[PDB]
């Protein structure tokens, strides 16, 4: 009907979404409060200024910031010096998802910066000369993945990438980081992924990482960094896309996970919050919701008849208007929470879990829901390793044809 | 948020 | 000696002591991508830092040149592995550096490496003396870091410092009780020190969170756990339970309520309760007012978790199709 509004974070119910402090005001409710009245502001902005909403993905923007991020950064990347593969990652990654080539001159420059990268002894530093860390290993290969090129594939050494991991194990199932460095979930996500994608998994290279991993589930139903700690999105995307690639999911707790999960989309915001009485936050949108597709996989495997043939189990529209309404930055690039400064970490998790959220697959059925202009709609990212299905299937199949080390 |  | 902030720091291609190494640019090929357009100082600190490394120089002038190279990247984890080898070549007093790691994380306490960098320092010197008590301080400032409540835990059990933390939790919980991070705390001291087994102590947890419940209906954080610790043995174990929520719905009502009254009645469904019926209607009733009215957000979980109850506790569920 006329009166009907079509965006559910406008329409006049929505608002009875807003956080009920139950006058007990305490640091956490105050924070919470805040961020709403800013995101309210954000969606009334059409009425108040009395213009039809029109919910369109600045594309040409968001692509100048990151061909141009993809050569050259400002200072303002000095932190970030110990972590150029991600940087290499998450710009080319946004580059796929928006659909853009990569130009052979491009992809060629970025095959040969990775190697400066890649370590003598196995795996990939955060810039030339720097030591092997398991994050930018991660990194520099979904990199060359997404590049996809003979040349590409070729710079990975597989024999020294897992004699790498294998340095980094431990006895209880767990791997550091990086020698001397620290042990938490990312590191058996960021060791599966290296390893299954260039298929170099031994017999016992993960022997006992999926019940450490299993560990880290605590009373929650998420997963934290290591045994005992808070449940948390990022560690949980970590724990359980780690689980799917061994094929373990089953040694998890699904269902509270599933209840876990759910339970972390803002009923106001519409986005995502890292962990519970957190703030919402534009990157796990990606994190957070990409779990819905795992999950998903993973009940569908045990013949689950309940589940959904057309969608994930989270409001996909809500979490695309909270990205298109409050996540992206004029000048281009995305980021956590209106206020926020963009960077290209925010700007390869909000593409991502936007095209998460405008696309459901499952086997034969397929069913997309673009909120906005229809030019919004992006390409789809593969739930376990976060680039294009197509690049993983390449790639494994292209891997697939060498043997494991050692034979 | 951090990542590494 | 010479902070990076000083107003009279010098380049270190300016420095007489310095003369004698040549500084090893960044090596990042003919056609760089992601190339950073460093400040002078960063890449000069850092141009030095490479020629140490290479040359493997372990001199107290590579170790101060450390300090240097962290402050300006703290995330640098090749930087923090040398100056360890530093600290163990040049015999480094620790305890001094303890007193530089307190600093460093003071001023950026979300950072992996100093968290790790710290707990390295620990071990080293089997000293937790100053642990809790730094820790404190940290929380004082971000009650939720991550890395702080980590550390916490690590060192709590790798020493056994169990004895005053659930009076620690019991402060946190005080100043906000919505504090997720204190009330995972609270399940992590507990379950390592008298365990939930223990009737007269899951009976206090319960009265307790049911109280917080009382004086704030909304938060979370006090539902998550009581589902938390009462799960496990399954919920439909603790008759009195449902009642007692009931009793709330009048006055005390949310949509965690009313989640938590679904997840009694589809564990009472999976024991084999009375009236099974009657059961399973008042479930699906409770998902569809969440799914369409009380907690939309959610609607597709509840929507899919209504289609499972009744997948497998509908009176025809157990009837064979010729029927
Ligand atoms: C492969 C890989 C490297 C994955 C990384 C996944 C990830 C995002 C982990 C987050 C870890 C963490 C300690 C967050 C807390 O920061 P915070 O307190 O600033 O954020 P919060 O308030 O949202 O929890
Ligand atoms: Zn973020």
């Amino acid at each position: 009907p006329v009166w009907s509004e079509p965006l559910y974070s406008l329409r006049p119910e929505h608002a009875r979404e807003r956080l009920q402090d139950d006058s007990v005001e305490t640091v956490t409710s105050i924070e919470q409060a805040k961020v709403e009245e800013k995101i309210q502001e954000v969606f009334s902005s059409y009425k108040f200024n009395h213009l039809v909403p029109r919910l369109v993905l600045q594309r040409e923007k968001h692509f100048h910031y990151l061909k141009r991020g993809l050569r050259q950064l400002t200072d303002a990347y000095e932190c970030l010096d110990a972590s150029r593969p991600w940087l290499c990652y998450w710009i080319l990654h946004s580059l796929e998802l928006l659909d853009e080539p990569i130009p052979q001159i491009v992809a060629t420059d970025v095959c040969q910066f990775l190697e400066l990268c890649q370590s003598p002894d196995g795996g990939f530093g955060g810039g030339p000369g720097q030591y092997p860390h398991l994050a930018p290993t991660y990194a520099a290969v979904n990199a060359l993945c997404i590049i996809g090129t003979e040349e590409a594939y070729n710079v990975i050494n597989r024999e020294k990438l897992l004699q790498y991991l294998y340095s980094l194990k431990q006895p209880d199932g767990s791997f550091l980081m990086h020698v001397g460095g620290e042990v938490d979930v990312r590191s058996a996500y960021c060791a599966a992924s290296v390893a299954s994608l260039t298929n170099i998994i031994t017999p016992d290279l993960f022997e006992g990482t999926a019940e450490w991993i299993a560990r880290c589930q605590n009373w929650e139903g998420g997963i934290g960094g290591v045994p005992g700690m808070e449940a948390h999105g990022g560690y949980t995307f970590c724990g359980l896309a780690a689980l799917v690639i061994l094929k373990k999911e089953r040694s998890l707790n699904l269902k509270s996970l599933l209840q876990w999960v759910t339970s972390r989309q803002m009923r106001f915001e519409g986005g995502f919050q890292g962990r519970c009485n957190k703030l919402v936050d534009g990157c796990y949108s990606f994190w957070q919701a990409g779990l819905l597709p795992l999950l998903h996989r993973a009940l569908h495997a045990q013949g689950d008849p309940a589940l959904s043939m057309s969608h994930w189990m989270f409001h996909q529209q809500a979490l695309q208007e909270y990205i298109l309404m409050c996540c992206q930055c004029p000048a281009g690039g995305l980021l956590d929470k209106p206020g926020k400064s963009r960077d290209f970490y925010h700007t390869c998790y909000c593409l991502s879990g936007l095209s998460i959220a405008q696309h459901f697959g499952s086997g034969a059925m397929l069913h997309d829901v673009v909120m906005g202009v229809p030019e919004n709609v992006l390409q789809p990212t593969h739930p376990v390793y976060n680039i294009g299905p197509d690049k993983v299937i390449q790639a494994t199949t292209h891997f697939l044809q060498k043997p494991v080390p050692g034979f | 948020c951090v990542f590494m | 000696f010479l902070s990076l902030d000083s107003p009279t720091y010098v380049l270190y291609r300016d420095r007489a002591e310095w003369a004698d190494i040549d500084p090893v640019p960044q090596n990042d090929g003919p056609s760089p991508v992601v190339q950073i357009i460093y400040s002078e100082k960063f890449r000069d600190v850092y141009d030095y830092f490479r020629a140490v490394l290479q040359r493997d120089e372990r001199s107290e002038r590579a170790f101060k040149l450390t300090r240097d190279a962290i402050e300006l990247n703290a995330a640098n984890y090749t930087v923090w592995h040398f100056r360890r080898v530093l600290l163990r070549s040049l015999q480094k007093d620790l305890q001094e550096e303890m007193n530089y790691i307190i600093a460093i994380i003071e001023e950026q306490p979300k950072n992996y490496q100093v968290w790790h960098h710290r707990r390295v320092l620990v071990e080293w010197l089997k000293d937790p003396s100053q642990e809790l008590e730094f820790i404190a301080d940290i929380l004082n400032q971000d009650a939720k870091n991550y890395h702080a409540w980590q550390h916490r835990q690590w060192v709590i059990q790798e020493f056994r410092l169990w004895d005053n933390e659930l009076q620690y939790v019991d402060q946190l919980l005080k100043e906000d009780v919505r504090n997720n991070s204190v009330w995972n705390q609270r399940h992590f001291v507990i379950s390592n020190t008298t365990g939930y087994s223990d009737r007269a102590v899951l009976e206090r947890e319960v009265q307790y969170t049911l109280e917080m419940i009382k004086l704030v209906p909304h938060n979370e954080s006090a539902w998550n756990y009581l589902k938390g610790i009462l799960q496990d043995r399954g919920l439909s174990r603790y008759p009195n339970l449902l009642n007692q929520l009931l009793d709330l719905q009048p006055s005390h009502s949310s949509p965690y309520l009313i989640a938590f009254l679904v997840d009694i009645y589809e564990d009472m469904l999976e024991n084999q309760c009375d009236n099974k019926e009657d059961i399973l209607n008042k479930a699906l009733e409770l998902c569809e007012i969440l799914a369409k009215e009380k907690d939309t957000i959610r609607k597709e979980y509840w929507r899919y978790i209504g289609r499972s109850l009744q997948s497998k506790h509908s009176r025809e569920s157990d009837i064979p199709a010729s029927v």
